[PDB]
């Protein structure tokens, strides 16, 4: 599944690939997806130093 | 009147109200005797379970249907009491009666303390009892027979239900009598019927109303009712033995 | 089963029409669908057709004992009923909230107006008096059931003719149409219902609406008013919220319309009486249109009843006679006997003991 | 034991016992509220012809463009992030149905439930068979509303550690307008028991959980000194809720302390309630004021 | 507590209803009254693929996902 | 319905002589009986045992004696169950409960010495007085039997039975002539009218005046009909569980004592309400 | 041999263990049926005493049981059936059922068109999985190689024979149809 | 399976009951057991048990002909005799089983209502005969009719004499008379298979699989009272003439039964 | 019998355009969601309503656009001089409760409770005179007690016509005299009529005057019930704070 802002495909797939703001969007609410999460992996950790998105 | 039956006369007074023979005298007896009873199980062939009970002047036929579709986690127990119109002094209206519903409920609140409905989820059992003739204690027969029918139909119960009956003499020194008849019941002042589990030693149903107001007579009426329910048990003990011996030997 | 649902195109179509003040079948606002009456052969029986609705009315009387109190009058039952064939939806016990308002409309109109003379329907007092009992049936539902039912009841009651009796001293006697001529009834006035429908919150009204116009309407106003100038019942219902000038306009409309309807009814009853008195042929049979494909007429016909004797005789003669194995009855003890293959032993005894 | 039999007494109207004049604006249905150039209708009112017409009895409350009427008797309306208490009335294939004194039923989805185990083991169709086993008919939960549906229905979730099936105690049902909005609806009153003030009108009273999800049964006898406290709070809650008082922690603590002098069995009389409510009223007056 | 002997009505109510030449003649059955199949294999012995079993063992053994 | 944990807490409390309200295993909540509430009838009562609400009415009318005995009247009961009490009682559905209560009340009152029957006959075989007892359930809050057996004794205590002195002589005016006095009546001597006492059994203890929650935790119960004198009229067991012989004997003493205290206190309260007459006004439903 | 009545003293808790259709109380074993006394010694002593009538007129279905059924109607997403035999024995009455669109094959997969799986009039073998809701009461399953339609019936009233795992053919007219064939 | 299995016995000429396709079940009756009724009789037909009872009361004669005493039959099918009957008002099968008996009572003229009046125009006897089925196996209208006819031969009424000044009724309970019976209508039922097969004395399963049913009742002088054919396949004159030849023997059997049981007292 | 003397006084002593005395109460029951109690003259009514809830039976009988109003009617067996007990199958209760359902399906602003039921129960303890208007007013008060929004305060009153004059709030003695009775159900702010009834004959010229007198008597009932509602709301506002 792809949860990018301008393309939404198969939002119920086993594996979801999304931008970072989507993760906090589904973490503010319950969304009943956290119960079945085994691995969550980050691809670019060097944005902790980002001046506007860190 | 009724659009689902055959219409006859609008009114009909029975000849008993014109019967010129004055009411007779019942008589006397020993209050420590029981009318001999004969019991048969497995009578009907198309019913899952049935029994026919006859003792003296009482004739009652009970049949049990099996579980059907429709406190769940538990199954219901539907009941239906109905007596034949050709029973008693007068005729009775086919549509029904408040007396029939009261006795049906007095049956329902007495056969459920025996069976374990925690084994039939979402199911239900229906019990039908019919009184062909009223010649004595009736509620002491609609309990024994509907429990025998249940035991021969293969439903699981903790124990049986054995009923009895009593009545109070109208003399200046009243004394309770065992197994009263219509000649000793229409001339009585009070009556009592007990439903005892003989092995578990627990009373299942109680009903009594009348003119006896001292709380020392009812202790004997209750405990002689218990002695009656412990003395009727052996006949029902050999009746289910014969019923199972014949059913098994029929294979 | 249920009725076909209503689309969202028909609602729009009826409402653009109604706004423009033109209806489907051509009739303008203040019009009726023309009427057509037909009489049976025995008295108190008629068939009315308003537009495409049908109602069958039939009156019949009978002699009973007059309750307790009101010892010098007679009783008058009524029982409306809705026939499964009137429309798909009508079902014997699933439309119990229209039957009540309909029976009520009919009974309040006919019995509270005091047009029938139930004074002079006695024979003795405290003893047998005539108990009439009207009966109407709905045959085909096309809207405005109550106007048609009322006209039907009126005509059926104004066409009945009782039996007749001789009473003198303290002695009864009952005649028959050959011993004595049937007698008419006494009818003071003729209360006739009218209905109005309101559309899009009272802004428009339409006289005599049918069943489609009935599904695109808010509420109904009925106004029952006998001849002369005397109103007898009104019953607003449905979903309506009414003004006060409008009730008066409606009353005017019902006055005019009942005048015209009473003209028609009187003319039809007179013509029917003239026909019955001339000596011509009447009845349900001589009403079937002959200029129409679905009617056919055939005088009597002996078919050929020349052969039945022979066939029956040969059939009886040509078949096997009863056989002759006769069975025996067995006697157990007075009261019970058995016939058939029988049972081996005399009776069971100590079978299991 | 005497089975006292008193006689009914006529009620005194107008509340003259204290005496107050209201400065609010009161309306009844049909009244025409202010009809200025531009205003927005709230809940409790409707619009006719160039008119703002009140549709329910109450008092108008406006925040800077908004005319609305607040009725004094309604049913619970759901809002996001609101603590509720309910009971299971139907167990379906993929949901339960819970009654929380609302205009409809509330749905507890299987996707939102702390299953036994309390960790990441599995979630599959094997659990669907036993979901109807543990959450049976007539049980008590304590969950949090998740979202509002399109027909006034409410979906509630149990995604925490403080939520789940409740245990022993007593329940008192009142109208869902006497519970005061706060930020902590969970309380641990220093008396020997706790309480949850459900915003839907369900008040649950249970003893303190000793030290330290429905996994534990704890169906063992409760000490005598705990029942007397639960009964005292039950009677005090009935007393405070009845006349007017809005419910929260200090009022219940104040009345509990005020209820020590005389026995718990004898407080059912019309006057003993009055002599306690007035005392709590004046203690609140001498503390807040 | 003595049990008793039956009577007529009961002994008739409890009745069990359970070639020898020819009688009732008219009611016999004789007096009153090509197929080339080319059948396929008679059963299908399932000796073949049975997809469910395929896909299961397939994926479990395969265990690759690439 | 209530959960299993609540039932366990309640049964433990009952075994500890504590209940959620705070009373004991034998305490009895107060009631607010009253009389003379309805105008058109000839006797009234209004019993409020809690959340329940009862309202009855007695009307005496002319009638004909029955066939078996000519010097007697009879009593007709009809326990209506209004649908405003609970929504599931809408239309059909309150019939079985009403019939159950009416038949129980008939069994209670089906005796020769209930109140009297000589007083209600005026002319043998030709006329008699008839009494119409009309119970009307307004609300249900548990313990309905005692809340009705009290409103029946109360309404029976307030009957009028206007006296009629009409001579039966054929030469005289046989047609019933009243006394023409609008305020000339006669009492009814209801001193020994029985009442029902309910004793629910929870665990191995029996509790008087159980609430709906405390009733749902019980398995059986027994009903006893005792007069002021302390005599038994009817005895019916109602419930869904067995009872055991011993508990009958140990429940009879509590039934006797609660009945005697109930009857003495009802006589005291009715005499207190009656000591002052047309004063004190009458308040009900307003 | 001796028979039973649904209560009597049979054995102690040390002299055996309760079996099927029995209950125990106060250290004794009590009967709960009217059948025959069978004591399955098995292996390890202490026989598990039980009473069985062995003449089953009716038997309530369970969480797991093999039943023979008969389809009543089919829908695009479910198929109501009628339970006819509980394993082997005939049933005096008929209950109701529903086959959802997840229990056809043993994979719980997508596709699986219900229409060509359970055509009405057939007799099927299925397994229960639950006690169901008030809409669907027993929730039978056929997710196995041994479960499925066993004895079908032709379009014009001719006994059918299995021809493949997914395809069926008429023997008379050589017509091709689709079923869900179960192992014999 | 259903049709072919039974036709295996049909071609074998021995149906599963063990019968030759043209014979009746075993028949036995008892009379005079219920002592709370004027008359009663129990009929057993190898299952299909039916019991009848007669009660006599007083009633006012009708307004048209005040010289007739009513007789009212009713047939009831309780939910205990079978398992397809449900509680409530009587169903179609019991109502038809009652209308059939009423028609038989009227057409057969077994009794005359002028024999029940005591004093014309004021009071007449009324007989209430109610039939309750104890077992439904098939051929209901045959055993109900036989139960009714057997019961009517045992009902006995007491001699009632009316005073003149008192004008009341004094019942003489010692001298009890009997009833006058004219004819003896006995019914017989046939079940027709798909288009040609006819069997006698069918069974509930056979009626479940049959395609029609015929019933014929005969007098003691070879006169037909009713020809009850609810419908089905279709028959011919030859088949009816074959049926009546068997029905004559059945009627002789039944009339011998009644002629023998009553003499034994 | 004189029903109107030459001086103008009726049997009970009031003039033509004079109402009886009403004495109401709000908040009678506790278990229910609303209650009321009204005594219009010598007629005692009672009403109990239950708030929007789940539809009983759940037999797919809902309306996706509005709520389902369900009103019943019952009557005590001692409500008149004779006993006159009736079973719960009479057609008078059904038709009056059907007119009640008709007027409350028009007064209540029902398009705010989708998939919901409203159960309204009315109990008459003593009937002498107009029962319909007493039931309508008692159920309007009970609905107000329950907090259900409505367009206006619907109130009903009857009228009559004897000897060329129009009466108001007729009684049972006057009703059982064969006269042109007539009843409304008015919304005071707009003047609209929710239900109209009449019986027996009446000429068309006096319909305007009977209707006007009935509407005026309903507007006179409006003020008297309005003061009761205002006193109740001021009572609860005083209680609150």
């Amino acid at each position: 599944g792809l949860l990018t802002g301008d393309v939404q495909l198969h939002p119920e797939a086993s594996c979801l690939i999304m931008t970072t703001e989507i993760l906090r969007s589904m973490l503010y609410s319950g969304s009943d997806v956290i119960r079945d999460l085994e691995w969550v992996i980050f691809d670019e950790v060097h944005y902790i130093n980002d001046v506007e998105r860190g | 009147g009724d659009h689902r039956r055959i219409r006859g006369p609008e009114e009909s007074q029975p000849p008993q109200l014109y019967a010129a023979d004055e009411e007779e005298a019942p008589g006397t007896r020993d209050p420590t005797r029981l009318r001999p009873v004969y019991a048969r199980a497995g009578l009907l062939s198309q019913a899952k379970g049935s029994a026919y009970l006859e003792a003296g002047g009482t004739k009652v036929l009970c049949a049990v249907s099996g579980p059907r579709q429709a406190a769940a986690l538990r199954g219901r127990l539907l009941c239906d009491f109905r007596r034949a119109p050709f029973a008693g002094r007068r005729r009775r209206a086919p549509p029904g009666g408040c007396e029939e519903r009261e006795l049906a409920l007095a049956l329902q609140e007495a056969l459920e303390p025996a069976v374990r409905l925690g084994r039939y989820p979402r199911a239900q059992l229906e019990v039908s009892a019919l009184l062909l003739e009223d010649g004595g204690s009736a509620l002491a027969a609609a309990l024994t027979a509907a429990a025998l029918a249940l035991a021969d139909a293969g439903v699981e119960m903790y124990d049986l239900v054995v009923g009895c009956g009593l009545s109070l003499a109208p003399g200046p020194a009243p004394t309770w009598l065992l197994d009263p008849t219509r000649l000793e019941e229409e001339r009585a002042a009070a009556g009592l019927t007990v439903a005892l589990m003989p092995v578990l030693n627990q009373v299942a149903g109680l009903l009594g109303s009348g003119e006896g107001g001292l709380t020392e007579s009812w202790a004997e009426a209750v405990r002689l009712g218990l002695e009656g329910c412990q003395r009727l048990y052996p006949v029902l003990q050999q009746s289910l033995v014969r019923a199972a011996r014949r059913r098994g030997a029929a294979a | 089963m249920k009725e076909t649902p209503l689309s969202n195109c028909e609602r729009r179509f009826l409402l653009r029409a109604i706004e423009e003040k033109k209806r489907l079948d051509g009739r303008q606002t203040y019009d009726y669908r023309n009427i057509r009456i037909s009489f049976g052969t025995d008295y108190g029986c008629c068939i009315v057709e308003l537009g495409k609705t049908r109602v069958l009315g039939q009156v019949s009387c009978e002699l009973v004992s007059p309750k307790l109190n009101r010892a010098t009058e007679g009783i008058l039952f009524f029982n409306l009923e809705l026939s499964q064939m009137a429309a798909p939806a009508f079902e014997p016990g699933r439309q119990s909230d229209l039957l009540v308002k309909l029976n009520r409309l009919m009974e309040r109109c006919l019995r509270n107006s005091k047009c029938i003379d139930t004074e002079s329907l006695c024979v003795v007092a405290g003893e047998k008096v005539w108990q009439i009992r009207v009966d109407l049936h709905l045959l085909n539902h096309d809207g405005n059931i109550i106007d048609a039912a009322s006209i039907a009841a009126i005509v059926a009651l104004c066409h009945f003719r009782r039996p007749d009796v001789s009473v003198q001293g303290d002695e009864v006697t009952l005649y028959t149409p050959e011993e004595r001529d049937p007698v008419p009834l006494s009818i003071h006035h003729m209360p006739i219902c009218v209905s109005f429908a309101f559309f899009q919150q009272g802004t428009y009204l339409l006289v005599d609406p049918n069943e489609r116009e009935e599904r695109v309407m808010d509420g109904l106003l009925v106004i029952a008013m006998n001849k002369h100038r005397e109103i007898c019942t009104i019953q607003s219902s449905g979903g309506i919220m009414l003004l006060k000038d409008q009730v008066l306009r409606c009353s005017k409309i019902a006055g005019v319309k009942v005048a015209e309807i009473t003209e028609l009814i009187l003319k039809a009853l007179e013509n029917d009486q003239k026909v019955r008195k001339e000596g011509g042929k009447f009845g349900f049979a001589e009403s079937i249109a002959n200029q129409r494909i679905t009617a056919f007429k055939m005088e009597k016909a002996p078919i050929d009843t020349s052969d039945v004797e022979e066939k029956a005789e040969e059939i009886i003669a040509e078949a096997e006679p009863p056989s002759e194995v006769v069975s025996t009855p067995v006697l157990w003890t007075p009261g019970t006997a058995q016939i058939g293959e029988g049972v081996e032993n005399s009776w069971g005894d100590l079978e299991d003991s | 034991m005497a089975m006292e039999m008193r006689l009914p007494v006529a009620r005194k109207p107008l509340s003259e016992r204290l005496g107050r004049d209201t400065k609010k604006h009161l309306v009844v249905p049909g009244d025409t509220i202010t009809t200025d150039t531009g205003f927005m209708r709230g809940h409790g009112t409707y619009m006719g012809e160039e008119k703002l017409i009140a549709s329910v009895a109450g008092s108008v409350e406006r925040v800077n463009k908004l005319i609305c009427v607040k009725a004094l008797k309604t049913r619970y309306i759901g809002e996001v992030g609101d603590i509720v208490v309910g009971r299971i009335t139907e167990v379906q294939q993929k949901r339960w149905k819970v009654e929380t004194n609302s205009r409809l039923d509330s749905v507890l989805l299987l996707s939102s439930m702390n299953l036994p185990g309390g960790e990441l083991r599995r979630r599959s169709a094997e659990d669907e068979l036993a979901m109807r086993g543990f959450l049976q008919e007539g049980d008590l939960i304590s969950a949090e509303v998740q979202a509002v549906f399109s027909d006034g229905a409410v979906s509630l979730h149990t995604r925490s550690l403080k939520y789940g099936k409740l245990g022993q105690g007593v329940l008192v049902q009142v109208s869902p307008s006497l519970v005061k909005r706060q930020k902590t609806h969970f309380h641990d009153l220093p008396c020997g028991a706790s309480v949850i003030l459900g915003n839907n009108g369900f008040i649950w009273i249970y003893p303190t959980p000793e030290h330290k999800g429905g996994f534990i049964a704890n169906l063992e006898p409760v000490s005598l000194a705990d029942r007397e406290v639960i009964s005292r709070l039950r009677n005090c809650i009935i007393s405070l809720v009845t006349q007017r008082m809005m419910l929260y922690d200090t009022s219940i603590l104040y009345c509990y302390e005020a209820s020590l002098p005389h026995q718990i069995k004898d407080i059912l009389k019309p006057e003993i309630m009055e002599e306690i409510v007035m005392e709590t009223r004046q203690r609140l007056l001498e503390q807040e004021g | 507590a003595l049990a008793a002997r039956p009577s007529a009505f009961a002994s008739t109510l409890c009745l069990r209803y359970p070639r020898t030449l020819d009688l009732y003649k008219t009611f016999l059955y004789s007096r009153q009254v090509e197929i080339s199949p080319l059948v396929a294999i008679t059963p299908f012995d399932f000796k073949s693929a049975s997809p469910d079993d395929i896909v299961k063992a397939n994926q479990k053994k395969a265990f690759t996902r690439e | 319905t209530l959960s299993e944990a609540e039932k366990v807490y309640i049964v433990h409390g009952v075994q500890e002589d504590l209940r959620v309200d705070g009373r004991g295993c034998e305490d009895y909540r107060c009631v607010e009986v009253e009389t003379d509430v309805v105008s058109n009838t000839s006797g009234s009562a209004r019993v409020k045992l809690g959340h329940t609400d009862i309202l009855v009415g007695v009307k005496a009318e002319m009638g004909t004696p029955k066939l078996e005995k000519p010097n007697e009247g009879y009593l007709e009961f009809f326990v209506d169950c209004s649908a405003s009490a609970t929504p599931e009682f809408e239309g059909r559905g309150g019939d079985d409960l009403g019939t159950e209560i009416a038949n129980t009340l008939y069994r209670i009152f089906n005796n020769k010495s209930s109140v009297d029957l000589k007083t209600l006959c005026i002319s043998p075989r030709e006329h008699c007085w008839v009494l119409y007892v009309d119970v009307l359930l307004l609300e249900c809050g548990g313990n309905l039997f005692d809340a009705i057996s009290i409103a029946v004794k109360a309404a029976l205590f307030n009957t009028r039975i206007p006296r009629v002195r009409v001579l039966e002589d054929e030469e005289g005016s046989k047609d019933i002539e009243l006394s023409d006095d609008p305020y000339d009546c006669i009492r009814l001597s209801v001193e020994n009218v029985p009442c029902i006492v309910t004793l629910c059994k929870i665990g191995y203890r029996h509790v008087v005046d159980a609430t709906l929650q405390e009733e749902a935790c019980s398995l059986a119960s027994l009903l006893v009909s005792v007069t002021s004198k302390g005599v038994v009229t009817c005895m019916r067991k109602v419930g869904k569980g067995s009872l055991d012989p011993e508990s009958i004997f140990e429940m009879m003493e509590t039934g006797k004592r609660v009945g005697k205290v109930l009857h003495a206190s009802l006589q005291s309260v009715v005499h207190k309400e009656e000591s002052l007459g047309p004063k004190r006004q009458k308040v009900g439903f307003l | 041999v001796r028979y039973c009545i649904p209560g009597e003293r049979l054995c102690n808790l040390e002299e055996g263990s309760p079996g099927s259709g029995t209950y125990t109380r106060h250290g004794y074993i009590f009967s709960s049926l009217a059948g025959c006394l069978m004591k399955s010694s098995e292996n390890g002593a202490l026989p598990v005493v039980s009473v069985v009538r062995e003449t089953e007129s009716q038997l309530l279905p369970d969480v797991g049981a093999i039943v023979t059924c008969k389809v009543s109607s089919i829908n695009s997403r479910f198929a109501k059936v009628h339970i006819l035999y509980v394993g082997s024995m005939p049933l005096k009455n008929s209950f109701r059922g529903t086959i959802r669109k997840e229990d056809v094959r043993a994979t719980e997969k997508d596709k699986v068109e219900i229409y060509k799986s359970f055509r009405p009039g057939d007799i099927v073998l299925a397994k229960v999985i639950s006690l169901g809701d008030a809409q669907s009461n027993y929730l039978l399953t056929t997710a196995e190689n041994e479960l499925g339609v066993v004895v079908a019936h032709s379009e014009s009233g001719i006994q059918m024979v299995p021809i493949s795992w997914c395809e069926m053919q008429c023997p008379k007219t050589h017509t091709k149809e689709f079923r869900k064939v179960a192992r014999v | 399976e259903p049709l072919e299995y039974y036709r295996r016995f049909l071609k074998e000429n021995c149906r599963p009951d063990g019968r030759e396709l043209g014979e009746f079940r075993t028949t036995t009756v008892n009379i005079g057991s219920i002592s709370t009724a004027d008359g009663s009789a129990l009929v057993k037909l190898g299952n299909t048990t039916v019991i009848c009872g007669v009660k006599a009361e007083f009633a006012a004669p009708s307004t048209d002909a005040p010289d007739k005493g009513y007789v009212v039959p009713n047939v009831d099918l309780p939910p205990l005799c079978s398992s397809r009957f449900r509680s409530g008002p009587p169903g179609e099968e019991a109502q038809v089983a009652s209308q059939f008996i009423a028609d038989v009572i009227e057409n057969s003229q077994i009794i005359q209502k002028e024999d029940l009046c005591i004093s014309p125009g004021k009071l007449v006897w009324v007989l209430y005969c109610d039939l309750i089925c104890l077992d439904y196996d098939g051929n209901i209208l045959d055993a109900c009719t036989f139960a009714l006819l057997a019961a009517l031969k045992n009902v006995q009424l007491p001699e009632v004499t009316i005073n003149e000044e008192t004008a009341l009724a004094e019942v003489n309970l010692k001298k009890k008379s009997y009833l006058n019976i004219r004819t003896h209508p006995v019914a017989t039922s046939f079940a027709v298979f798909d288009d040609t097969l006819l069997i006698v004395d069918p069974t509930g399963e056979e009626e479940h699989l049959a395609t029609g049913t015929l019933t014929i009742v005969m007098d003691e002088e070879g006169k037909l009272c009713c020809l009850h054919k609810p419908g089905g396949s279709g028959l011919t004159g030859a088949k009816l003439q074959d049926c009546m030849s068997r029905a004559v023997t059945r009627h002789k059997e039944v009339k011998k039964l009644m002629d023998e049981v009553i003499k034994s007292m | 019998l004189e029903l109107l003397s030459d001086q103008g006084y009726r049997v009970d002593g009031r003039r033509a355009g004079e109402l009886r005395k009403i004495q109401a109460r709000m908040g009678v029951f506790a278990q229910a969601d609303g209650s009321a109690y009204i005594e219009q003259g010598n007629t005692k009514a009672l009403a109990v309503v239950y708030g929007p809830h789940e539809i009983r039976g759940s037999r797919a009988r809902a309306l996706p656009d509005r709520a389902l109003v369900n009103c019943q009617y019952s009557s005590a067996t001692f409500s008149t001089g004779e006993r006159k007990r009736r079973p719960h199958g009479d057609r008078k209760s059904c038709e009056m409760g059907l007119q009640l359902r008709q007027t409350f399906e028009a007064a209540i602003l029902t398009q705010l409770h989708p998939r919901s039921q409203i159960d309204i129960y009315v109990q008459v303890l003593q009937a002498d005179g107009g029962t319909y208007a007493a039931c309508v007013n008692a159920a309007t008060l009970a609905v107000l007690d329950a907090g259900i929004p409505m367009r206006d305060f619907v109130c009903a009153c009857s009228a009559g016509f004897v000897d060329g004059t129009a009466l108001a709030d007729l009684s049972h003695v006057e009703e059982a005299a064969g006269g042109p009775q007539l009843a409304l159900a008015l919304l005071p702010a707009s003047g609209q009529i929710a239900l109209l009834e009449m019986d027996a004959r009446l000429h068309e010229d006096h319909l305007e005057r009977v209707l006007e007198a009935a509407a005026q008597a309903a507007r006179d009932v409006h003020t008297l019930l309005d003061r009761v509602v205002r006193q109740h709301v001021r009572e609860a506002s005083i209680l609150l704070g």
